[PDB]
């Protein structure tokens, strides 16, 4: 029983933990694109 | 916090333990009456590992004497320092094993073991944290070999997570005093290899040679042999009672020494041993202590370590010292004698230091080796056992009392594979 | 601005024993905690006129901590920060980690929590242990994981007394060290190794000590830690903090093992005569004879070094000495580091510690480098681990404690991957 | 036989401690749900 | 959507498990936790499999113990 | 604004013996009913109004009724170190013992002593000018505390009625226990205590042992150790009337802001900081951590985890020099704290009383002189578990009619046994229906 519990825990904690890295890369790159949006606004001001 | 209970089996064990308490009580500063009258506080600071306070400064040792005669206990009480013991621990029969393993393990052992476990349980319950037991006995008698073996097996069936330091005075042939030593020694080591966890080999042959050569004594009685054994036994276990720069307790020593699950048979030394004429013409430097410590005519065993490799070794120094000096000394020893050390273990040697030396001696040390030369004593007893047993000499005294023939042969086989494992690893 | 000190095992506790007696006299605080704000990083004012150190001493065997309880600093520490187990770990990694560790590590964490609550502006942790034994290895590899999963974002400076090749008191060090260095690779952030044999040689040569005990060693490491934290305790013309140091040095996430050095490590008789200045103290620190880990800096290219100058040092002679050391061809920097020095300075001279042979000097340099020279360290310890593990020796104790036979293999492969990483980044 | 039983009981206790310490180390499974939701 | 997604009683049972998982995935478009709780249910199924394997091995071991004790008693 | 005290049973009179010493030390009264001649006064001539009364020449006498049947502890007090302080007549000692028997405590022997204590109570009340309320101190696990205490509670409710009552009662621990037949007395006294005592404060022997073991660093505590901090708690409760409080709460604030329903009055108590001399000056006592230790479950006089329930409401009495900003920030931190959870129907549930008097120190004690202290009285809903566990203990005993003949040999029937049972059941139902 204790062995089965340890096996369950190691499997469930190995599955606990990288596409979010690339998705957040997209988020930050689009934040840059909206800094470019602000640039467009200042071009409108000019 | 750590606790040790000390048990004495047989006459040899009783005498060795009596001298051991005579030594350790002084090293703690308490007089025979039981009232402390020493000087410092480093003594009293951790004496709870051996003694129990009774009523306002009356300290009683945690030891149990046990045998099958009243005469030995009467002698122990009549001797000095025998008052401290609690009279309740004095357990004994009246008949006597009579150097008979069957009496000491099957009849009298059975009829006394239930009583003795009561008192050992009392001591092991009055404490708070046990780390291991101590047993003092021989391997060439009835009250010491068979009864001590039964006692340690009964302990193992009760405390399966503890060590025992079983100090076994092995029956040496040239110092043999009874006609059937091997019929006891083989049948004792049978279960010593199974249950006890640190069997310390000792032999009257090596003790007498030490006394004759180094001490230069003229009339060495059993007093001085017990003195040396007690000094070793008190030095091995000062890492608990005293604070050192590098502290190493019993479990640490056991795990460091024992590489494989059944090679626990330690050969032991002690330094410095001097005559009172040459103690004025010598220097107790650390290299000198190490050289005497590895002097092959100083280990308390008849098996010369030159006849084999060292599985591992351990040194326990006492007195304010230099740890770098210790380590470089042992490194020099290993490098110079690299042919005596197992090849598949780098740095075969362990070192520990305690900041308190035994009183008088401003510096001291102890050696515990696990060399493969130990097989010499076992082959040297197996030869005698086979030689007797080929024609069943003295065998009816055991067969009629309850042992079949196959048990002796199984003991032979166990002794043979025990002595063969060391040869295999050498 | 705070770092809290946790000492584990006898080596760490005694190193802290020297370190705190150094700090108390450096700040002016008596043993029983009273003056006759620089202490705020280490000492916290409690009540009125009483100061308590931000430290916890922890061990399983009780007598080593009882030494502190019965010494001269008995009034100083919080009477509970001196934790004690009941039975020693017996130099067994499995026993220290699993069997005994559970009952006491939760207490350690629940005390670290209230220490951090008492603190406000914490930089992080500084931990002391040795990866040779069982206590400081198992308890270290468990407590570090606990802190890295609870606080996570803090920096844990681990000053580890790594075991030396030739001089070695224990016998299961090749196992204990690999079992510790599995975790120590990926749970702490900066691991300053120290080697007993190297510091023995330093004591023998510079201080002409032929019987160097642990006390002098411990004083030496205490001085190193004081030089590391002086930039935070005090002010200087060019300072350095934990984030400064720890993001300047560590190039890649899995390469952080400092080499430590100190100067002028000189006794009084030579310190009164021989003159001292930056342009020769810096070279003296770089010399292999005065590096604290039994390693060979010549074999490995240097990646990034950090220098700290206690005492009166103007920021120009340090620049000149950096030039005059980078101009020497014997030491080779790594190819991709066009600049490989981070210098910091202070305004306080090192405080001579009564009871030692260390000099009272005008200025001193503490050097912490990161270089590929340490590959042979791991390689040789792994070689002797292989020696012991070829015949499955000593495995029975760990197996009976609970550890299987395969985690040894996984940790060995982890060390092998570490060595491969060092070789790749050396290339 | 009692010797063997005691050895097995000790092994069971060791595995108990191992499991509990692994639990304490990991948690200090309810994290995957919020991890995916984020 | 895709035919033959993966590339033998256990295998057949795995096929049924996969079909049921796709069915529940389509069924549920917190609501997401009800998928996570079924992940937990499949974990419990793995636990039952572990239980069965241990039962077989332990029964064999019990028989072996009976055999050794019988031989000892006979001798 | 005087408050009178009634101590019933050996436990009650021992607590009084260990608590009136605290009062006579706080108000600088010598332990023989007088003040020292020299000016050694903290300040004021009426800080002692609530407990004493000058009679012609500086001879103060406490407003205490020490009522007990068996006279072995009453005369122990009579011959103790407090002889010229106590009133010779207030100390009421009967003839024989109650012997763990609610029957003998409430019907046989009680009836001939309640009307003797009642006249002294009436004289004390008539002497009093601004009477505030009653503070009862008793043990439900014994005979006199449970039986005589419940009888006196009923016969004071029938007479005065409107006045508030604060009942500090001890219960048996879930495991640690001394008396064998204590469940019967506990349930029988609980039925009477339910609808008569205005506010019930709970104490537990083991719940104070374990605090004295983990905090005060005593591995062998005793009753003379528990009673000292019980006196500390009651002093923290009553200091508002005594000393000048910037944000102070009279006795009726407890009932006004901590009893949302008349049935619900059962309250956990906590007191911080429980520190001794060794660690006192090494730790720093601040309104954040003292409050946090107050709300941790390891420092409650009632052995019960507040996790299983929801804090309905709470009161925090602060002594010493405390600035209200820090306590406001501290209660904000508590409201942001995760583990303890409130019933959503109470958005404001922290009363924060504050005084200007630091905690006192008694010579030979354990607690040291400190700047500030806090007493936390919480109306939670974890106490239903306590009542239910006590009831489950009671059921096994009552199933086999054990010890029942001793009870029924007196006026006690089985009808009141059953009605006390169903009253505890109704209390269980009420607490659970409060629920979410
Ligand atoms: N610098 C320094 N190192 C020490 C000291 N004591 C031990 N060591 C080192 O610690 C290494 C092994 O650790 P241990 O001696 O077993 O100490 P530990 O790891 O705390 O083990 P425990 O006895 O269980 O507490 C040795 O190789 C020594 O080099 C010391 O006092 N000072
Ligand atoms: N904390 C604390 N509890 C006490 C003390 N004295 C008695 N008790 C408690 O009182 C309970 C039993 O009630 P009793 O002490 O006998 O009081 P009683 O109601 O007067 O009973 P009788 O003396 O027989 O009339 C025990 O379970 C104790 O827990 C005390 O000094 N301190
Ligand atoms: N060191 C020491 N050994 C002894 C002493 N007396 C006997 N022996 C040894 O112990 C062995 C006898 O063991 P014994 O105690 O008689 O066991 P028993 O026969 O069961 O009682 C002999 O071989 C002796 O060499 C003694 O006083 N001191
Ligand atoms: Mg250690
Ligand atoms: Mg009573």
């Amino acid at each position: 029983l204790w062995e089965r519990k340890i096996q369950l825990e190691k499997e469930m904690q190995e599955v606990l933990d990288d596409v979010v890295a690339e998705m957040k890369k997209e988020i930050h790159r689009m934040t840059l694109r909206h800094t470019e949006l602000m640039r467009l606004q200042e071009k409108l001001v000019s | 916090m750590r606790e040790i209970v000390h048990i004495q089996g047989g006459q040899c064990g009783n005498q060795i333990g009596a001298k051991f308490w005579e030594v350790v009580s002084d090293e703690h500063g308490i007089d025979p009456t039981g009232t402390y009258h020493g000087d410092s506080d480093l003594q009293l600071e951790r004496i709870n590992v051996y003694f129990n306070e009774a009523t306002g400064g009356r300290y009683v040792p945690r030891a149990i004497l046990m045998d099958l005669e009243p005469g030995t206990m009467d002698s122990v009480r009549s001797g000095p320092y025998g008052q401290i013991f609690r009279p309740d621990n004095f357990v004994f029969g009246q008949t006597g094993a009579g150097n008979n393993w069957a009496k000491g393990h099957y009849t009298e052992g059975a009829e006394l073991i239930d009583s003795v476990l009561d008192v050992v349980r009392k001591e092991a319950e009055s404490c708070d944290c046990l780390q291991g037991f101590q047993v003092c006995h021989s391997l060439g008698g009835g009250t010491g070999s068979g009864m001590g073996t039964l006692l340690i097996s009964k302990i193992r069936e009760e405390y399966p997570d503890r060590m025992m330091l079983t100090f076994s005075v092995v029956p040496s042939p040239k110092v043999s005093d009874t006609v059937v030593e091997p019929y006891n020694a083989t049948l004792s080591v049978h279960q010593l290899v199974e249950n006890a966890d640190e069997c310390m080999v000792l032999d009257n042959e090596a003790l007498y040679d030490i006394c004759f050569r180094t001490l230069k004594l003229t009339t060495p009685t059993f007093g001085d042999l017990n003195h040396l054994i007690s000094a070793v036994m008190s030095g091995i276990t000062c890492c608990l009672r005293f604070p050192g720069q590098l502290n190493a307790d019993l479990r640490k020593l056991a795990v460091n020494l024992i590489p494989f699950p059944r090679l626990h048979f330690f050969m032991v030394g002690f330094t410095p041993l001097t005559s009172r004429g040459s103690q004025q013409y010598r220097a107790l430097t650390v290299p000198e202590l190490t050289q005497q410590m590895w002097d092959a005519k100083n280990m308390m065993c008849a098996a010369d370590p030159r006849h084999g490799r060292y599985l591992t070794a351990s040194a326990l120094f006492r007195g304010r010292m230099s740890t770098k000096e210790v380590d470089e000394q042992m490194l020099n020893v290993q490098n110079k004698n690299s042919s005596y050390f197992v090849e598949w273990i780098p740095n075969n040697v362990k070192s520990s230091v305690c900041d308190i030396p035994p009183k008088g001696l401003k510096m001291s040390a102890t050696f515990i080796g696990n060399s493969t030369a130990i097989q010499e004593m076992f082959k040297r007893v197996s030869e005698q056992f086979t030689a007797m047993f080929r024609r069943k000499a003295f065998l009816h005294w055991y067969t009629g009392e309850g042992m079949d023939e196959m048990e002796f042969t199984e003991a032979e086989s166990n002794m043979n594979d025990l002595v063969s494992e060391y040869q295999q690893y050498q | 601005r705070e770092v809290i000190s946790i000492h584990i095992g006898q080596a760490g506790i005694q190193v802290g024993n020297a370190c705190w007696e150094l700090y108390c006299l450096e700040h002016g605080i008596q043993p029983d905690g009273q003056m006759p704000d620089a202490f705020n990083t280490f000492f916290s004012e409690t009540g009125a006129g009483k100061h308590v150190p931000r430290c916890i001493f922890l061990d399983l065997e009780p007598t080593v901590v009882d030494e502190v309880r019965t010494g001269t600093y008995r009034q100083l520490f919080h009477p509970e920060q001196l934790i004690s187990g009941k039975e020693d770990a017996a130099n067994n990694f499995a026993r220290g980690h699993y069997t005994i560790g559970k009952e006491i590590v939760d207490l350690a964490l629940d005390r670290i929590r209230k220490l951090a609550d008492n603190c406000t502006g914490l930089q992080g942790f500084l931990v002391f242990n040795a990866v040779g034994g069982g206590t400081g290895s198992g308890l270290g590899s468990l407590l570090l994981e606990r802190l890295s999963v609870d606080y996570g974002k803090k920096s844990k400076l681990g000053f580890t007394v790594y075991p030396s090749p030739q001089v070695s008191t224990a016998v299961v060090e090749p196992y204990n060290s690999v079992l510790s260095t599995h975790s120590l690779l990926e749970h702490t952030d900066v691991a300053v190794m120290l080697d007993n044999e190297a510091i023995y040689d330093i004591c023998r040569r510079s201080l002409d000590i032929e019987r160097p005990t642990y006390t002098n060693l411990n004083r030496l490491i205490a001085q190193v830690i004081s030089s590391l934290t002086a930039s935070l305790r005090f002010d200087g013309a060019l300072n350095v903090d934990i984030t400064e140091f720890q993001t300047n040095l560590v190039p890649y996430p899995r390469i952080h093992f400092m080499l430590s050095s100190y100067a002028p490590i000189i006794s009084a008789e030579k310190a009164y005569h021989e003159q001292l200045s930056v342009a020769e103290i810096t070279n003296a620190a770089f010399e292999p004879a005065s590096m604290m880990v039994k390693c060979d800096p010549r074999h490995g290219k240097y990646m990034a070094c950090c220098l700290m100058y206690r005492g009166d040092v103007v920021p120009k002679d340090v620049n000149a000495s950096v030039a005059t050391i980078k101009t020497k061809r014997t030491i080779q920097f790594v190819d991709w580091c066009p600049t490989g020095f981070k210098c910091g300075i202070n305004y306080q001279p090192p405080t001579v510690v009564p009871g030692g042979d260390l000099a009272k000097v005008q200025r001193a340099v503490c050097m912490i480098s990161n270089s590929t020279a340490i590959g042979e360290i791991f390689s040789r310890l792994d070689h002797k681990f292989d020696l012991m593990y070829a015949k499955r020796a000593f495995v029975h104790w760990y197996v009976g404690e609970g550890m299987e036979e395969g985690e040894f293999s996984e940790a060995r492969e982890d060390l092998a991957a570490l060595e491969k990483d060092f070789e790749e980044v050396g290339a | 036989i009692t010797l063997e039983l005691k050895e097995r009981l000790l092994r069971c206790e060791k595995l108990q401690a191992k499991f509990e310490i692994i639990s304490a180390k990991h948690r200090g499974a309810y994290y995957v749900i919020k991890a995916a939701q984020e | 959507d895709v035919p033959e997604v993966l590339q033998g009683l256990q295998e057949v049972t795995r096929i049924d498990k996969m079909r049921a998982k796709r069915a529940f995935e389509a069924s549920l478009p917190l609501r997401q936790r009800m998928i996570e709780e079924w992940e937990a249910k499949e974990w419990e199924e793995r636990e039952q499999e572990i239980l069965s394997i241990q039962d077989k091995r332990l029964e064999l071991l019990d028989n072996a113990l009976q055999v050794r004790e019988e031989e000892l008693d006979d001798e």
